Formats: structure tokens, C-alpha cells, sequence
């Protein structure tokens, strides 16, 4: 009954794709053909998999995703790797020429040629679950496709289905490093459009989880691969509660409801706890109190921005494992009794917590340990208004000389855009600012 | 010793533009609490006066 | 799919997209016969973008070899690998043009210019969605630089959208072999100007101070000169041709390489170079390649980039390596020699990663760059050719094809605007604004 | 020269105003602890009577 | 400079005993409030805490302006000690091949 | 000239650049034109309709 | 046509429950009833009378594909709570631009809730 159905777009999108697919396929049992292992009835059961998967008439379960990109090679990988008969031909889809980093193209040019023949494989996929619960939309703001082609996704996508959640995992760029000069453009202009069409995002950077994958997981020259593990796993504890049972259970409304508190701030921080290699698992303590303390910490969230320069709002609280209810509320009153941890004045109670029963699951040749207990974290806070004025930053000291914008002219979107954009943003911006203010009379 | 502490530039054209979110009930709450936003910025951390307090 | 179509101008185009169809041959796995030999399933997945396909398993170049002069024509055919080539691409005139860019342009090349439109409409037409036209020609010819600029005028008309580049081989002034090199190269550089999409400035004195210091060869022939050149092109488009860990293509590298489309002249370079001894006493590691690619004695260009601020930059990695490390460099590069880059484009550098590494080696990585240090050539071609055509010196020969004499002046002017606003450029300050937004 | 005439004034003021509000404070919690001690005198005083 | 910054902790670090004193004043009173309510009638004592808070809120603001001005000076050392180098390099540029 | 005033005044008065309608038909690339296939209605609404 | 109602069984077709999960087709939960017979509204091969009105509606339907719906699409979720009193009218204002989306078929029909 419970149903996600993914909508990864671009070249992140794919490779994001595909490792959170081969981690629900080891997680639920299924082999790289996409059967169960022996030739069981299906009078049986173990029908959690029907969150993801979808049954066929031979016994086969098929992915509920649509990989989009266009480019060719990327997915021509995918049709070509270990886990080619697993996935269905026409939902894999390709284009011919791509953006090219240029957010005009993949939105007014290229992605409206390939918008019906996408929206048509997910109203399809719509049909086929039951109790729809949500959209999982993964992609990145700098690549053209991922931005342009997404944003306009997901304003068709408001039209089509008016009220079901449309999550936002993102690729956020990273205050230093960058792979592209263009990027603040498509950074700038994919949000002032996705800002009234959009539910919630956990924006991640790379840079962050380069740093924690150097500092804690020891490996000195990890790849995206590892960063995509990484993904997969804060994936795959967000819709735990919807695959396996749990002492208290969490829907993907719930969380989407007590993390928004006004309409126009939809920006939470992830956090994953612990993420340590077996070396180091075999020395310490993994507990409760352990884990909560790792996921406050500066130096653990996957976003380069301290929650110490701003004010939380709102707490998503996802344990997972062998954890109790008794530590779960020591450990969150130790948090709450800390100053170096301050909330806002609205919100006295700011925590919504959910447990679940089964540990996660460990991938052969990954990175982590295999450890009992973990913790995901959600955190809404106005310590990330500092990344949009450093976007705003770079994009003000590039459109003073007028850069760059004669590829998004030429192509055939107006400048005036680019100014509307940018004074939503800095409008965004002193809203971060007013409710991060305090009311005392 | 460096001695950093500043504002990233922005552009003089985008300033002055008002909020979209108004929150507060009445702009008589506002006021105040903006000037007493104003007081803590030598005390308050990181950028745009949005920290905890030093020390 | 995404194809590419090869125009082949002058004895200098058919020489270096000689060497340049030997590399990529022997990347895909290509017998001299033309058929497929190799092993790995990659060397023949997107063989399309270059080749096309002929009975018994073969594949044609997609290459289009325009020569005013049938003695060339015989070399390459004779050459190495002479044979692929489809005969009836090569296309040919029967009386040169006595390196006169007048004749090449205005006279002589007015017939053959006909018949190459119609062999680069077939192939044009061959394919389902081309990318564009890749142009190897040197400035300081008759043919290249002459009829070469007439075909590119054309083909910009009657394809706008497609991507066209251009490695021009640019006079170096330190040494020369021809006297009316100046009078070409000025004529030619406006035509550059006008209807290009990018352009990559490659320089025969640099190609040898690079052979005689790096590489330690005794004896540096045309064929090393060829062979470097042709691995940055093959560097250029390897991504397109091979999958990798962030992908990347000559669209992509345009948008984020051009900032206004007057500025795109670029230096290239290629990163592993070394010796015998060198070879035996260096690991071939990410630090070392970034620093070989950002050390200047490696430019292939005449232009010393310390007396100019990097506009943008470009990397194309090859092989398979850690994205950490590549970021971590250019990070550091960006934030060390700070004063070098201008201030008003933050992150200046642009990356790729393609997984295949070239044939014979682990690693490489490739080097695309337009800094401002580039219009040292043109203020150097402006000298020149202001102590030429001063004296209205050998101007009887260009002025008997029929042409006026004030196509030298605006040619001078247009080129001389160009070299102003890259100074504009080159003193600008970023955190200011005017004369734009006073509405 | 501008900016160090200004500094050396403007450093000795820090200084002085940092002592005597430190001062200050000490000497509003001394005497306002006084009475309530000279409260709890009476409520001893008038508990002796009862 | 130098001086500043150990000038600019040593008032901040006065800033907290301020807040600190906030907290105090305003824990007793809740305290007060125990008192049952045959004692709970007011008295001057009462008057002489609200005199506390006040003072504390007003000293707060000669502590928060003694780093407002302590700023902004602080920046323009910066600069002008930015700059002093800047120049210095220009003029030590032609003497490289000398002593210096 | 003044190139970062012209370069600036180029880009802020002109005009976009209309793209014709494409659609893909396939799951992988397959652009066509969309004004001649029948999809769009074009002659219904031109001409003298039934008379 | 119409969607009727069928009454204790409407429960059945309704079209969550029928796993159309998208905007669907309103129905008609009350039926009148007609005195007498019909009169005749049109020729032979269903050519109307010259006296019968007509509607002036479109004689097509109204489908917007791809390449006709406007570049900027308002959101069906209008929630002006915390909004400030011009920010609510040019919400409304682009809610309200384009009409020709409201009457499609396949457009877009936003509810507004809260004010400012
Ligand atoms: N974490 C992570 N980031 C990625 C991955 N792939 C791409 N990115 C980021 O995405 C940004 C650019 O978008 P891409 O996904 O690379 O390309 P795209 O989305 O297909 O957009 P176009 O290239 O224009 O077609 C880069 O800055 C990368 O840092 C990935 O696999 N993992
Ligand atoms: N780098 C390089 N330069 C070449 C090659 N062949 C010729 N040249 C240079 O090109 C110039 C002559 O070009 P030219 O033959 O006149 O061009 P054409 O008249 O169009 O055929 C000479 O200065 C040579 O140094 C080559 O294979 N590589
Ligand atoms: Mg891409």
C-alpha cells in the first residue's frame, strides 16, 4: 500500500539511482535479475517490497523509478551494467543532446521536447500502485538538465497531481569547491521557480561529505560511489518506516508537516550517525546517547554551514536498530539540557522522533561497519540563510558585467528573470531573518 | 593575528526590497524586536547576526 | 547520435588530421584496412561519433581533406594510414596559392568552394543529430588560412546552431618561414572572430621549446608536433566519446569557457610529458599533473600567462581516479596564485573526469584556457603588420585579385578592438557597478 | 597617524569602563542581598514574639 | 591591533558576568514566589530587585556600545595596515637586487 | 567603446529567441517537428471550414 | 457524459479508490425530475435549430499541450497565512493572469485559503 515512486533526474540523479537500488535490492532479497532467490510462491508473502517494487505476472518485481537524463551514456551504462534485466526499457529515459550547464536550455528547449513522454511512464506508474503516498525527486542545482528539466518536472507535475508530496533531495553546490563557473546561475534560478512548487529538500554538498568520508570513514581518496552509499543509506532510513515495522512509525507526510513551518522556508539539514569503519567500530560504544550527541556535532552535517551561526526551527529524529524508548528520551533530554544548542522561542518542543526495528542493512564492498543501532537527523535551522547570501554573493559579483547571459538570451529566456530571481532570493533571504528574530515585550 | 569580519557584497540594486513573510501581529511588536536585533551584533557569531553569543 | 564532421585545410591540416585520424585509430581499434580488432566492449560503443559504417564491417572517416594543390594529397594517401580515407572525400584544385590569402579566399577558392559544400553537405546530411565541425588549418598559408576562412563563413550561414572549432596554427613572430605571413594572419584572425565558436591558438615555436626541454628528444621532426597536437584533440572530445564519473562535452565546456562571444581563443595544453630518466625518477600522481598542466613552459601557445589574469580555465581529466584529490588541487591552485585569476567569476575553473585513459597510459589530463595574456599575439601581429602595410608593400599581389584596400584597414580596426576590450577586460575591478543599473 | 591618535584614546576608555561597571555590579548585589537579610531579621524578630 | 582583540575579550568576557547577574535576579524572584501567602504581601526588598534588573539591562547597553565602537575601529586598523603593506611592496620591488 | 556598457547594453534590449515545437516519441531520443505531424490541429481551425 | 452517483455504492467508484490518483470528474449527487415529453432541438445529421441557443464555447474541447500552457505556472496550493497584504495580491494577481488555463480542461484550478 505504501508507495514512493522516483523521479531521479540527471546525471546525479542516475548514479544516486543507482545505488539506492542496489541497496533496496540487497535489503529486500531480490537478485540482479529481479526474482527471489528460490521459485516461491506467491502465495507467500514478504510483500513489503510492493513500497518500491511491483509484481509481474512471472513472479518478476519491477522498479517504481524513472531515471531521466539526456545525455546518452550515462544510462546507456546502467542498460549495459550487472543490473540490466532488472529494470524495465521504457522507463529508462534518454535524450539526444543535453543542457550543457545551461539551466535556458533544459527548460524552455530541450526538456520541453522529452516533458510527455516522462509524464506519461509516471502517470503509467501512478496507475499501477494503489495508495500513492509520495514523489522522491533527486537532483542536482548545478547541472542543466537537473535543474532546468526538474524545475519544470515539477511545475507540470503541481498541475497533474494538485495535493501528493514531491520530497526534494538536492545537490546543493559547496561553498569552495565547484565543477562548474556557471553553476550560481542554475542555482539562482531553479529555486525561485521551485519555491512555490515544492513540499520539502535536504539539500547536501559535496564538499561536507568529502570531509567526512576523509575524517571518519578513512579513506584518504574515496569516490562518488561512497558518497552515493552515503545517499542511499539516508534514503533507505527515511522510508524504513514504511517497509518495515517499527515501535513508533513515520510516514513521509508526517515529517513533511512538523519540518515546514511557513510556506516559503523548506530547507532542512540532513545528518547520519555513526558513520565510522570497522577499525574504529571494533574499539567504542555504539549507544544512543553516542550517536545523538555525533549527529549535533559542526563537524558531522553533510551541508557546509554551522547550525553554532543560527537557531534550529524544526527536528526530524529517525533512530533505527537495537534502541529503546527510556535512552531515546535521556538522550534527547541531555540534548536539551545544553546551551551550546539553542532553539527558537516558538518552538519549545521541536523534536519529532520515530523508531524503527530493523538495523540497516550493509552493502559488500562498501565503507561503514555493521553496527546495530544508528540515527538519521533532520534539522530545519536559519544557520543555512549564510549559503544563500554567499550564492547571492557570487551571483551579483558574475551579473554585475552581465557574464554568461548571452548563452541564456540566445538560447531564449529574458534577462529581466535573472533580476527577478535574485530579488526573491535576497526576499527569502529577510524572511530567514525575521523569523529568526526573537519577540520579547 | 587577521582580523576578519564582514559582510559578503551584494548589490545596491536588490537591497530595500520588503519581505515576503510577515509574521509578527502588529508592526508595533516588529519594531522592537528588530532594534533589539540590531544591539547584539557585535555579540552574536558567524555572518548577518544570526549566531549564538560569543564566549 | 552526437557526431562530429572533420574539415582538413592546407598542407598543415592534412598533415596534423593525418596524425590526428592515426591517434584516434589506434584508440578505437582500427586496422590499417579499417576494420575492428580490439578487445574491450567501450572501443566499439560510440564509434559513430567520428566514423561511419561501410560494408564488411568497416568504418570510413567522417573527414573532409580540401587541398589547392595535388601534392599533399599524394602524401597522405601513401602515408601510414592512407587508405581508410574514403577517395572521393578528398577534394583538390589543380594551382595553388602561392601563400596568398587573396587567391586562397577571392579567386581560386571560389571553385573549389562548390564541391566542398557538397561533400560536407553529405556528410552533414549522413548523420541523424550532428554536434558540429571541427576545422585544422594554420594562419599563415594560402589555403587554411585562405579558403578556409571562405568555408567557414559558408557553413556558419547555412548551420548556425551547430558547435565549430577551430585549431588554427597562429604565426609564431620569434621565428617564420614566410614573408606575407603577417597580411594572412591579420586578414584571416577577423574572419576567426566573426564566425567562430571557439578557437584554439597553437604554435609551432612553442611546440618545439616543448620537445627540446621537456621531452629531450635529439631530433624533434613535424610528427612529435603533429602527435601533441593531435592529443589535445583527442583530449578535447574523450569525454564524448567515453562514459566517466562527471561528464562532459565541447557544448559544455563552450557555455562555461566563453563569457561574451567576442573572447574565444584559448591555450591548450597536455599534461604528461617526460623523458627516459624523467619517466624513471617521476610517479605520475594528481599533484604532479596539475602542476605540469599549470607550469607555463608546458603552454602551447606564445603566450606567458603570468603577464595576463586567467579569465576561465578547463581541465579534462583522463583515467580513473578520486575526486578529492582533483578538487583539492584545483582548489589550491585557485587560492595560492590568487592575483593571476580575474575577481569578478568566482570558481574560474571548470572540470571533467572521462574513465578511459589514452592508449599507453594510466593517467592524463588535458588543459583548455582563455586568459588575457593571449592578445600578446595579436599586439605583436599589429606591429608586424603595421611595418608592412605602411609601405604599401606587397600589396600589388593582393590588390590584383580585385579586392579594395580598405578590407586591410577595417581588418586592422576590428582586430584592434578586439585586443581593447580584452584590456577592459584585463583592468576591471568587480565590486562595483554603473552605467547598467541606473533604471 | 590619524588612526593611532584615535586608538590610544579609545583603548583607556575600554579599560575604564570596564572596572567600574564591573564595580557597579558587585556594589547592586551587596546591597540588595542587605535587605533581604534586614527582611529575615523581622520575620526572626516578630517569630521571637509569637 | 594586537592590544584590541585582548581588549575586545576582556569586555566580552565582563558581558556574560552582566548576563549571568540577569539570571540570578530573575531566579530569585521565583524563589520569592514560594514564599506561602501570608508572606507573599510585597515589601521594599521586592522594589530593590526590580532596581537590580533595570541596572543590568542598562549596563548591558554601555558594555554592548563599548564593542560597537571597539568594531568598527578595529576594521579601519586593518586596512590602513592592509594598505601600509601593499605599498611597502612596491617601493621594495627596485631594491630587490640590493641588500634591504 | 566603452565595450563593458555595449557588451552590458546588447544583452538588456533585445529579444528571445522562439523555438519551434519539438516532441520525442520514443525512450530514447526521437525529435520531431510537431506542427505537420497531425498532433497539433492546425486546418481544422483555418480556412473556410464546411463551406 | 455526466458522472452519476450510485448512491449506498458511491463509496466504490470513487476515484482515489479507483487508483486514478489525479484531479478528476465532479458528480451529480441529485437528479430532477421532468413533466411531459422533449421537444425537438435539432435537424436530421444533429444540426441545431436556428431558434435553439447555442453555446459559445469552444466546439473542440479545450486541451493545452506543451507548447501552449503559459511559461510561469502558479501553484494549485495557495495558503496566504502569513503573507503580507501586497505579497497575497500578486500571488493572487499571477493566480488570476492567465484565464485561459482555468477554463482548460487539463489547467490547473487552484484553491486559496487564509488571508493576510
Ligand atoms: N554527490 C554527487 N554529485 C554529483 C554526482 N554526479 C554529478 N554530481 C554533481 O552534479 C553537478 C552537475 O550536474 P550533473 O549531475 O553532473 O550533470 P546533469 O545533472 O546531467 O546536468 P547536465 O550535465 O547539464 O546535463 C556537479 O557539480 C556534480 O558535483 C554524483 O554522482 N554524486
Ligand atoms: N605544427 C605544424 N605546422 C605545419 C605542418 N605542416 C606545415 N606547417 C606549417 O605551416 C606553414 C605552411 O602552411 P601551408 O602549407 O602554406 O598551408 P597551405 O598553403 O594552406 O597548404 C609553415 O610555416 C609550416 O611551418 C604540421 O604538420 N604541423
Ligand atoms: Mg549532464
Amino acid at each position: 500500500m505504501r508507495e514512493c515512486i522516483s523521479i531521479h533526474v540527471g546525471q546525479a540523479g542516475v548514479q544516486i539511482g543507482n545505488a539506492c537500488w542496489e541497496l533496496y535490492c540487497l535489503e529486500h532479497g531480490i537478485q540482479p535479475d529481479g526474482q527471489m532467490p528460490s521459485d516461491k510462491t506467491i502465495g507467500g508473502g514478504d510483500d513489503s517490497f510492493n513500497t518500491f517494487f511491483s509484481e509481474t505476472g512471472a513472479g518478476k518485481h519491477v522498479p517504481r523509478a524513472v531515471f531521466v537524463d539526456l545525455e546518452p551514456t550515462v544510462v546507456d551504462e546502467v542498460r549495459t551494467g550487472t543490473y540490466r534485466q532488472l529494470f524495465h526499457p521504457e522507463q529508462l529515459i534518454t535524450g539526444k543532446e543535453d543542457a550543457a550547464n545551461n539551466y535556458a536550455r533544459g527548460h524552455y528547449t530541450i526538456g520541453k521536447e522529452i516533458v510527455d513522454l516522462v509524464l506519461d511512464r509516471i502517470r503509467k506508474l501512478a496507475d499501477l500502485c494503489t495508495g500513492l503516498q509520495g514523489f522522491l525527486i533527486f537532483h542536482s542545482f548545478g547541472g542543466g538538465t537537473g535543474s532546468g528539466f526538474a524545475s519544470l518536472l515539477m511545475e507540470r507535475l503541481s498541475v497533474d497531481y494538485g495535493k501528493k508530496s514531491k520530497l526534494e533531495f538536492a545537490i546543493y553546490p559547496a561553498p569552495q569547491v565547484s565543477t562548474a563557473v556557471v553553476e550560481p546561475y542554475n542555482s539562482i534560478l531553479t529555486t525561485h521557480t521551485t519555491l512555490e512548487h515544492s513540499d520539502c529538500a535536504f539539500m547536501v554538498d559535496n564538499e561536507a561529505i568529502y570531509d567526512i568520508c576523509r575524517r571518519n570513514l578513512d579513506i584518504e581518496r574515496p569516490t562518488y560511489t561512497n558518497l552515493n552509499r552515503l545517499i542511499g543509506q539516508i534514503v533507505s532510513s527515511i522510508t524504513a518506516s514504511l517497509r518495515f515495522d517499527g515501535a513508533l512509525n513515520v510516514d513521509l507526510t508526517e515529517f513533511q508537516t512538523n519540518l515546514v513551518p511557513y510556506p516559503r522556508i523548506h530547507f532542512p539539514l540532513a545528518t547520519y550517525a555513526p558513520v565510522i569503519s570497522a577499525e574504529k567500530a571494533y574499539h567504542e560504544q555504539l549507544s544512543v546517547a553516542e550517536i545523538t550527541n555525533a549527529c549535533f556535532e559542526p563537524a558531522n552535517q553533510m551541508v557546509k554551514c554551522d547550525p553554532r551561526h543560527g537557531k534550529y526551527m524544526a527536528c526530524c529524529m529517525l533512530y533505527r536498530g537495537d534502541v529503546v524508548p527510556k535512552d531515546v528520551n535521556a538522550a534527547i533530554a541531555t540534548i536539551k539540557t545544553k546551551r551550546t544548542i539553542q532553539f527558537v522561542d516558538w518552538c519549545p518542543t521541536g523534536f519529532k522522533v520515530g523508531i524503527n526495528y530493523q538495523p540497516p542493512t550493509v552493502v559488500p564492498g562498501g565503507d561503514l561497519a555493521k553496527v546495530q543501532r544508528a540515527v538519521c537527523m533532520l534539522s530545519n535551522t536559519t544557520a543555512i540563510a549564510e549559503a544563500w547570501a554567499r550564492l547571492d554573493h557570487k551571483f551579483d559579483l558574475m551579473y554585475a558585467k552581465r557574464a554568461f547571459v548571452h548563452w541564456y538570451v540566445g538560447e531564449g529566456m529574458e534577462e529581466g528573470e535573472f533580476s527577478e530571481a535574485r530579488e526573491d532570493l535576497a526576499a527569502l533571504e529577510k524572511d530567514y531573518e525575521e523569523v529568526g528574530v526573537d519577540s520579547v515585550e | 593575528p587577521p582580523v576578519k569580519l564582514d559582510a559578503l557584497w551584494h548589490m545596491p540594486h536588490f537591497k530595500k526590497v520588503a519581505s515576503h513573510l510577515a509574521t509578527f501581529p502588529t508592526e508595533a511588536d516588529r519594531q522592537r524586536a528588530l532594534k533589539a536585533h540590531k544591539e547584539e551584533y557585535a555579540v552574536r557569531q558567524g555572518t548577518l547576526r544570526m549566531g549564538n553569543y560569543t564566549h | 547520435m552526437r557526431e562530429i564532421v572533420h574539415l582538413q585545410a592546407g598542407q598543415c591540416g592534412n598533415q596534423i588530421g593525418a596524425k590526428f585520424w592515426e591517434v584516434i585509430s589506434d584508440e578505437h581499434g582500427i586496422d590499417p584496412t579499417g576494420t575492428y580488432h580490439g578487445d574491450s566492449d567501450l572501443q566499439l560503443e560510440r564509434i559513430n561519433v567520428y566514423y561511419n559504417e561501410a560494408t564488411g564491417g568497416k568504418y570510413v572517416p567522417r573527414a573532409v581533406l580540401v587541398d589547392l594543390e595535388p601534392g599533399t594529397m599524394d602524401s597522405v594517401r601513401s602515408g601510414p594510414f592512407g587508405q581508410i580515407f574514403r577517395p572521393d572525400n578528398f577534394v583538390f584544385g589543380q594551382s595553388g596559392a602561392g601563400n596568398n590569402w587573396a587567391k586562397g579566399h577571392y579567386t581560386e577558392g571560389a571553385e573549389l568552394v562548390d564541391s566542398v559544400l557538397d561533400v560536407v553537405r553529405k556528410e552533414a546530411e549522413s548523420c541523424d543529430c550532428l554536434q558540429g565541425f571541427q576545422l585544422t588549418h594554420s594562419l599563415g598559408g594560402g589555403t587554411g588560412s585562405g579558403m578556409g576562412t571562405l568555408l567557414i563563413s559558408k557553413i556558419r550561414e547555412e548551420y548556425p546552431d551547430r558547435i565549430m572549432n577551430t585549431f588554427s596554427v597562429v604565426p609564431s613572430p620569434k621565428v617564420s618561414d614566410t614573408v606575407v605571413e603577417p597580411y594572412n594572419a591579420t586578414l584571416s584572425v577577423h574572419q576567426l572572430v566573426e564566425n567562430t565558436d571557439e578557437t584554439y591558438c597553437i604554435d609551432n615555436e612553442a611546440l618545439y621549446d616543448i620537445c627540446f626541454r621537456t621531452l629531450k628528444l635529439t631530433t624533434p621532426t613535424y610528427g612529435d608536433l603533429n602527435h601533441l597536437v593531435s592529443a589535445t584533440m583527442s583530449g578535447v572530445t574523450t569525454c564524448l566519446r567515453f562514459p566517466g564519473q562527471l561528464n562532459a562535452d565541447l557544448r559544455k565546456l563552450a557555455v562555461n569557457m566563453v563569457p561574451f562571444p567576442r573572447l574565444h581563443f584559448f591555450m591548450p595544453g597536455f599534461a604528461p610529458l617526460t623523458s627516459r630518466g624523467s619517466q624513471q625518477y617521476r610517479a605520475l600522481t594528481v599533484p604532479e599533473l596539475t602542476q605540469q598542466m599549470f607550469d607555463a613552459k608546458n603552454m602551447m601557445a606564445a603566450c606567458d600567462p603570468r603577464h595576463g589574469r586567467y579569465l576561465t580555465v578547463a581541465a579534462v581529466f583522463r583515467g580513473r581516479m578520486s575526486m578529492k584529490e582533483v578538487d583539492e588541487q584545483m582548489l589550491n591552485v585557485q587560492n595560492k596564485n590568487s592575483s593571476y585569476f580575474v575577481e569578478w567569476i568566482p570558481n574560474n575553473v571548470k572540470t571533467a573526469v572521462c574513465d578511459i585513459p589514452p592508449r599507453g597510459l594510466k593517467m592524463s589530463a588535458t588543459f583548455i584556457g582563455n586568459s588575457t595574456a593571449i592578445q600578446e599575439l595579436f599586439k605583436r601581429i599589429s606591429e608586424q603588420f603595421t611595418a608592412m602595410f605602411r609601405r604599401k608593400a606587397f600589396l600589388h599581389w593582393y590588390t590584383g585579385e580585385g579586392m579594395d584596400e580598405m578590407e586591410f584597414t577595417e581588418a586592422e580596426s576590428n582586430m584592434n578592438d578586439l585586443v581593447s576590450e580584452y584590456q577592459q577586460y584585463q583592468d576591471a575591478t568587480a565590486e562595483e557597478e554603473g552605467e547598467f543599473e541606473e533604471e | 597617524k590619524r588612526l593611532l591618535m584615535e586608538s590610544k584614546d579609545i583603548l583607556t576608555e575600554m579599560a575604564k569602563n570596564e572596572v567600574d561597571i564591573q564595580n557597579q555590579q558587585q556594589e547592586i548585589s551587596n546591597r540588595v542581598c542587605s535587605s533581604l537579610a534586614q527582611k529575615m531579621r523581622e520575620t526572626l524578630e516578630l517569630k521571637e514574639r509569637m | 591591533l594586537r592590544l584590541l582583540l585582548r581588549q575586545r575579550e576582556a569586555t566580552d568576557r565582563r558581558l556574560s558576568e552582566v548576563r549571568k547577574g540577569l539570571l540570578i535576579n530573575q531566579q530569585s524572584v521565583k524563589l520569592r514566589g514560594y514564599r506561602p501567602k501570608c508572606e507573599k504581601i510585597p515589601d521594599k526588598a521586592d522594589s530593590l530587585l526590580v532596581w537590580e534588573k533595570k541596572e543590568l539591562k542598562s549596563m548591558k547597553r554601555k558594555m554592548e556600545k563599548d564593542m560597537e565602537i571597539s568594531e568598527d575601529l578595529l576594521k579601519a586598523l586593518a586596512s590602513c595596515r592592509d594598505t601600509l603593506d601593499f605599498y611597502c611592496q612596491e617601493r621594495l620591488q627596485a631594491v630587490e637586487l640590493m641588500n634591504q | 567603446k566603452n565595450f563593458i556598457n555595449t557588451n552590458a547594453a546588447d544583452v538588456i534590449m533585445g529579444v528571445a529567441k522562439k523555438p519551434k515545437p519539438i516532441y520525442v516519441d520514443k525512450r530514447t531520443g526521437d525529435k520531431h517537428d510537431l506542427e505537420t505531424s497531425g498532433l497539433f490541429p492546425k486546418y481544422i481551425n483555418k480556412k473556410d471550414y464546411g463551406i | 457524459a455526466t458522472n452519476y452517483s450510485a448512491n449506498q455504492y458511491e463509496k466504490a467508484y470513487l476515484p482515489t479508490y479507483l487508483q486514478n490518483w489525479s484531479p478528476a470528474r465532479p458528480t451529480k449527487e441529485k437528479i430532477a425530475a421532468h413533466e411531459g415529453y422533449t421537444q425537438i432541438i435539432a435537424n436530421d445529421r444533429g444540426h441545431l435549430l436556428p431558434s435553439v441557443p447555442r453555446s459559445k464555447a469552444s466546439p473542440w474541447g479545450s486541451f493545452m499541450g506543451t507548447w501552449q500552457m503559459p511559461l510561469k505556472i502558479p501553484p494549485a496550493k495557495v495558503t496566504l497565512t502569513a503573507r503580507t497584504t501586497t505579497a497575497a495580491d500578486n500571488l493572487t494577481k499571477w493566480i488570476h493572469k492567465n484565464p485561459d488555463l482555468l477554463n482548460a480542461c487539463n489547467g490547473l484550478r487552484p484553491e486559496i485559503s487564509g488571508k493576510p
